[PDB]
């Protein structure tokens, strides 16, 4: 229920085989998300790993669940959708014809 | 070695050193580091300069 990068590098400071196991535990969608932001050396780790996934204990996944549920912040209302883009393009559609010139120029300049 | 003296000189005292200040400075860092990376939600790197 998280953010993509934020739980990258999350899982990013820990063991591989760790990284591969919560990917495992987590959902496709999110997993494809996480393993497109890492590096090229641990993005192939992890898929080696993940390719060579035997099974964890219980013991060691309840103590990883724990140890997640630790490293947890103030994730309550993460995120909001509030505008950006859509919003720019309808204050620019309300600016003047001259400022709107300005505009063209400025957005192309970037 | 003798010099003229002048009211708005001044020298250094030799070296100081203080490792317990800089273990305190690096236990400080660590825990800077994890509240920052929990408030601005994103991993921090904190180096400690040279005392």
């Amino acid at each position: 229920f998280m953010e993509p990068q934020s739980a990258a590098d999350l899982i990013r400071d820990e063991h591989p085989q760790i990284i591969a196991t919560i990917l495992v535990h987590l959902k496709r969608s999110q997993a494809a998300d996480i393993l497109a932001l890492f590096d090229e050396r641990l993005r192939h780790d992890v898929m080696l790993r993940i390719a060579t996934f035997g099974g964890v204990q219980p013991a060691a996944l309840a103590e990883l669940t724990e140890v997640l549920n630790g490293l947890l912040d103030g994730q309550n209302l993460k995120r909001s959708k509030m505008g950006g883009v859509r919003t720019a393009a309808e204050i620019i559609n309300l600016m003047k014809t001259q400022q709107e010139e300005a505009v063209i120029t400025a957005v192309r300049e970037f | 070695d003798i010099r003229p003296y002048d009211p708005n000189t001044q020298r250094r005292v030799v070296r100081e050193r203080l490792q317990a200040l800089e273990i305190i400075n690096e236990r400080f860092a660590r825990q800077f580091r994890m509240g920052l990376f929990n408030l601005l939600r994103r991993s921090p790197d904190i180096t400690v300069g040279a005392i």
